[PDB]
């Protein structure tokens, strides 16, 4: 039973982090959709401006 | 007296070993009480995630 509640808490810690980590790299993700949403937003506009 | 010594020595071992299995017991309980709470909120957690 404690081998169990042990690697439990491990896991339970583990799946805390791996969903930070993901948060992270959600965000991470996000930024750089945004750069290439921007550059894909600028470069349409300066092809109308031209 | 010596006798009532004897006696008392091996019965409170008998009753050590049943409370020590009792204590065991609790404390299991409490541990898989833990767990289960634990892995409710894993759970949640998983689905939001």
């Amino acid at each position: 039973v404690e081998k169990n509640r042990k690697i439990v808490a491990e896991n339970l810690e583990k799946v805390q982090a791996e969903a930070e980590r993901l948060d992270q790299e959600e965000a991470q993700y996000q930024r750089e959709y945004s750069e290439f949403k921007r550059q894909q937003l600028e470069l349409d506009d300066e092809l109308k401006s031209v | 007296m010596e006798g009532k010594w004897i006696t008392d020595q091996l019965r409170w071992k008998i009753m050590s070993c049943k409370m020590r299995i009792e204590q065991l017991k609790q404390t299991i309980c409490k541990g898989n009480e833990e767990m289960e709470k634990n892995s409710e909120g894993l759970l949640k957690t998983k689905e939001k995630n």
